[PDB]
RNA sequence: UGUAAACCUCUUUCAGCACAGACGAAGCGCAAGUGACGGUAUGUGCAGAAGAAGGACCGGCCAACUACGUGCCAGCAGCCGCGGUAAUACGUAGGGUCCGAGCGUUGUCCGGAAUUACUGGGCGUAAAGAGCUCGUAGGUGGUUUGUCGCGUUGUUCGUGAAAACUCA
RNA sequence: GGUGAUGGCCUACCAAGGCGACGACGGGUAGCCGGCCUGAGAGGGUGACCGGCCACACUGGGACUGAGAUACGGCCCAGACUCC
């Protein structure tokens, strides 16, 4: 019963080169786009 | 297709069938869709029972029933009905609701005095 | 299967009348056989078991037909003892015997095990069968010619007949009202301890 | 011990140790005699027990024991194995069940007929 | 009329240089099968002596019981030595559920209808104990209302005041046809 | 060092009664007043107030012995603990001593014991058992 | 032994012999017939107790005792363990008990086993605290205002095939 | 380019990147499930019947056909065994 926090990576898209590192991202499922590439970006979210 | 059946049940005398609308490449005892009546011919006036509105819906959608299934709704007007050729002629005889054991139990007593 | 043996014998067993009227009984109502006087180391256990089989060689079932009877009475909602003494009860033989028709639970079984009675209009061949409430239990057309069963229905003023049950007839038509219950029975021993039993 | 220890490992179970192995999951077995002969049991029970050393078709060699007070046994005979626990012998599970495709029932033998494997008199 | 009971005998012997100078125990429960309930550890040289000892014993060392008609409040735990016990309530007509010792305990004390387990030191002398504490432990909702001021509605749920008004309908039912 | 306020609480009550102390001194919280009032109503304590001290506010709580020195309470334990945080649907709420004793649920509508949080329909944290 | 028995009555189920003899098919056909099970199921009668009961166990857990034969033997056994002429424990008789068209045995699984303990366990001596510190990942986190409402909780919708299970 | 279709499914080229102590890569076993058995209940073992899915058809590969192929009672080849 206790909660487990867990991690899990993800591997996404944007066609135009937006987003760089240590940021949040809000996200929306896709049609495969390649092996292992399922998720696209909605809106680089909050700034770092 | 997607035909209406019946499907055997019971134990190995008596039959106690049930009415299906399912696919043509399944089983006879097979997966289902939507039951919508049943048939017990081990009785002598033969119980018959069908949702009748959902039996209209599945002919609309076209199905295409077997020959006793046919026979059947027939008989409840079903197929009458989604023909228009009189009309829903209602055919079906419905069983005897036999006499109830309370009465049965009270007459007795009063016989007896 | 009908156990054939003596019933004085397990009656003497345990040391009480199951038929009433044993006059062996009387005489040696101590247990039999070569040490039948011998001592006892007591224990929980031997009450428990003797409850039942004092039940079952009084009514006539089977240790496995009592188990399926048992598991009935518990999972019904009621409370167990009472539940299943009634389950018990309600058997065919049983009944006939306590309307009377019947001088003894021997008796009424094979009237019953050769299909001498009419239950509502179909044929009876059957010991178990129960009876719920609002039945109608005629006797057939050639019941007649039995001259002890011709004897119960002239002079059957032995053992009272209880109140949930009736006799209407000159053919002697039974009728049942109600299921019984414990405290309208009083019939022998309370039955915690099988309870208790078949909680081991 | 924590719930964080038990999620990070676990607890993990005992096996316990399977009985009877030369069987594999089977009742009985088939076996033929390699010797037939004779052992005696611990230093406080002093009598003279009677062994078998049995070739089995699960391709296993085991003793065996030898119930009743005879034997119509010799070496190469086919008998047919079952098991059970005997306390006065070290290294022992196996019996032989009398009556099955060399062993007879052992004569006079009226009570318990069914464990020895000798017939009823009419 | 008392209910009495022997539920242990062990064979003990002190040594001394002539030898084993044997001597015989026993544990006895008394109970009035209305809540009443008392224990005792006699011994001596005769099995008689210790049982009297124990009878005795009992019928000084009583203790009443927080009883509901014929089922406990609560369920319980019971410590002793390493007797633990977990008591709970049964709904009527189950049975006395137990083993030896804590069945001879509340038959006599007056239950009928009672669950109970032995979960550690299964002697019959800790495993009573553990039970006397346990019933020790139980509270009547009465003396709750006391203590903490509030009223029996309050403090208790409706199933519970159920079975007191039942029992003592029950009750005054067989008073009424006993002596009236 | 402190990660369980809400153990200190009642493991000092608990510490306390066992010694038959008179009156209980902590720090402050929201929390632990409510706890206080949700007691102080179904009978266990006689009062509590808030005084203060040099940093921050405090507790007290005035307790409830018997006239013959009969302790109110008798047992108490923490349920929902850091770790293992049970919660509880309203279907399946806990039942103390066949339901005098008291749990303590923590719910959108406050504190409340179980036979109110059932009467509103609601449920949700577990804090506490007491009898 | 044992009201067990003959004994005089009675009932005749189930099997047995003779006769009749189905529904299962508001169906299929547009022909005239249409049941593999099936001449069975099931009734009708017929003569009559006539054709019909074994298996395991008995020192204790574990209700069930004597005698006899053997007396470190043969042998038994799930554990405790029993046999050196007097055994209720071995094999046979009587007897009794438990079951009953089954009865015992073996094999495997769950249970009891709170004996992997989330509910439901412990670490001074019973087996168990690393030799002691530092600290990454991880775990956990004081008081208080506001906000998101992910966890959480309440309600309703869809779904959770049927059969299984449970209630009538 | 290809597919009924998205896709390194494939291809040329370009950058070198990805996975992992939350156990990859390896190893051993096993068909999954509704359910079954047990148990107070959590939970433990199980997957015979009945029903839904998946893989296979002497062993290993391959494709045509056609709306739809693991193509049992279809084809080609390769091998083991058998037969005229």
């Amino acid at each position: 019963g206790k909660i487990i926090r867990t991690t899990k990576k993800v591997k996404a898209h944007d066609e135009n080169g937006e987003a760089g590192i240590g940021d949040r991202v809000s996200l929306m499922e896709t049609r495969p786009l390649s092996a292992t590439k399922r998720w696209r970006l909605v809106e680089i979210l909050e700034k770092a | 297709a997607v035909k209406i059946k019946l499907t055997r049940l019971g134990k190995i005398r008596n039959p106690q069938y049930r009415i299906i609308v399912a696919d043509a490449r399944t089983r006879r005892d097979g997966r289902a869709i939507e039951v919508i009546g049943r048939y017990h011919p081990k009785e002598e006036p033969s119980l018959i029972q069908i949702d009748s509105e959902r039996a209209q819906y599945w002919l609309g959608v076209g199905a295409q029933p077997t020959e006793p299934v046919l026979a059947l709704l027939k008989i409840t007007g079903d197929w009458q009905k989604f023909k228009g050729l009189p009309g829903a002629e209602g055919t079906l005889k419905v069983k005897e609701p036999k006499p109830s054991k309370l009465d049965l139990f009270n007459a007795a007593l009063a016989e007896a005095e | 299967a009908r156990y054939t043996g003596p019933a004085t014998r397990k009656s003497r067993r345990l040391g009480v009348d199951l038929v009433g009227g044993d006059q062996s009984f009387e005489k040696r109502p101590y247990p039999p056989g070569q040490h039948g006087r011998a001592r006892i180391k007591e224990s929980e256990y031997r009450q428990q078991l003797q409850e039942k089989q004092k039940a079952r060689f009084s009514y006539g079932v089977m240790e496995k037909q009592f188990r399926r009877y048992y598991e009935e009475a518990n999972r019904q909602p009621g409370k167990t003892g009472d539940n299943l003494l009634r389950i018990l009860e309600s058997r065919l033989d049983n009944v006939v015997y306590r309307a009377g028709l019947a001088r003894t639970r021997r008796m009424a079984r094979q009237l019953v095990s050769h299909g001498h009675f009419l239950v509502n209009g179909v044929k009876v061949d059957i010991p178990s069968y129960r009876v719920s409430q609002y039945d109608i239990i005629d006797v057939k057309e050639k019941s007649l010619n039995t001259l002890p069963f011709q004897i119960a229905r002239e002079t059957a003023g032995e053992r009272p007949i209880p109140s949930w049950l009736q006799v209407v007839g000159e053919r002697q038509r039974i009728l049942v009202h109600q299921l019984p219950e414990r405290a309208q029975i009083d019939v022998p021993l309370t039955e915690q301890l099988i309870v208790e039993l078949y909680s081991k | 011990p924590t719930i964080q220890q038990l999620v990070r490992k676990g607890r993990r179970d005992k096996i316990a140790k399977v009985k009877t192995a030369a069987l594999k999951g089977s009742p009985q077995r088939r076996g033929v005699c390699t010797r037939v002969y004779t052992t005696t049991p611990k230093k406080p029970n002093s009598a003279l027990r009677k062994v078998a050393r049995v070739k089995l078709t699960s391709q296993v060699e085991v003793t065996a024991y030898i119930p009743g007070e005879g034997h119509n046994l010799q070496e190469h005979s086919m008998v047919l194995v079952r098991g059970g626990r005997v306390k006065d012998l070290p290294g022992v599970r196996y019996k032989i069940i009398r009556g099955s495709l060399d062993t007879q029932g052992v004569k006079n033998r009226k009570q318990a007929r069914s464990r020895y494997g000798a017939k009823k008199e009419k | 009329n008392y209910i009495e009971r022997v539920v242990s005998i062990n064979r003990v012997s002190k040594v001394v240089k002539g030898g084993r100078r044997f001597s015989f125990t026993a544990l006895v429960i008394v109970g009035d099968g209305k809540g009443m309930v008392g224990v005792g550890y006699g011994k001596a040289k005769e099995v008689p002596a210790a049982i009297a000892k124990g009878v005795e014993e009992a019928r000084k060392n009583f203790f009443r019981v927080p009883l509901i008609g014929s089922t406990i409040t609560h369920p319980v735990q019971g410590e002793a030595a390493a007797g633990v016990v977990m008591l709970r309530p049964a709904s009527p007509g189950t049975g006395v559920i137990a083993g030896g010792a804590a069945r001879a305990v509340l038959e006599c004390a007056g239950v009928h209808d009672i669950l109970a387990k032995s979960l550690g030191s299964d002697n019959a002398i800790n495993v009573v104990h553990a039970t006397v504490a346990a019933l020790k432990l139980l509270q009547r909702p009465e003396e709750v209302a006391a203590r903490r001021g509030l009223p029996i509605e309050d403090v208790a749920p409706a199933g519970m005041l159920k079975a007191r008004r039942e029992s003592e309908a029950l009750a005054a039912a067989a008073a009424r046809e006993g002596s009236a | 060092t402190m990660t369980d306020p809400i153990a200190d609480f009642l493991t000092r009550l608990r510490n306390a009664n066992s010694a038959y102390h008179d009156e209980v001194t902590l720090p402050h919280s929201k929390l632990k007043a409510n706890i206080a009032e949700i007691l102080k109503r179904e009978g266990y304590i006689s009062d509590y107030r808030t005084e203060d001290a040099r940093v921050g506010k405090s507790l007290v709580v005035q307790l409830k012995y018997g006239p013959s020195r009969e302790r109110s309470i008798a047992g108490l334990r923490r349920v929902s603990k850091p770790g293992l945080r049970v919660y509880a649907k309203s279907t399946n709420l806990p039942r103390v001593l066949g339901g005098l004793g008291v749990a303590i649920i923590s719910t959108s509508s406050g504190l409340l014991t179980d036979r109110q949080a059932a009467r509103q329909g609601v449920g949700g944290e577990v804090l506490a058992y007491v009898w």
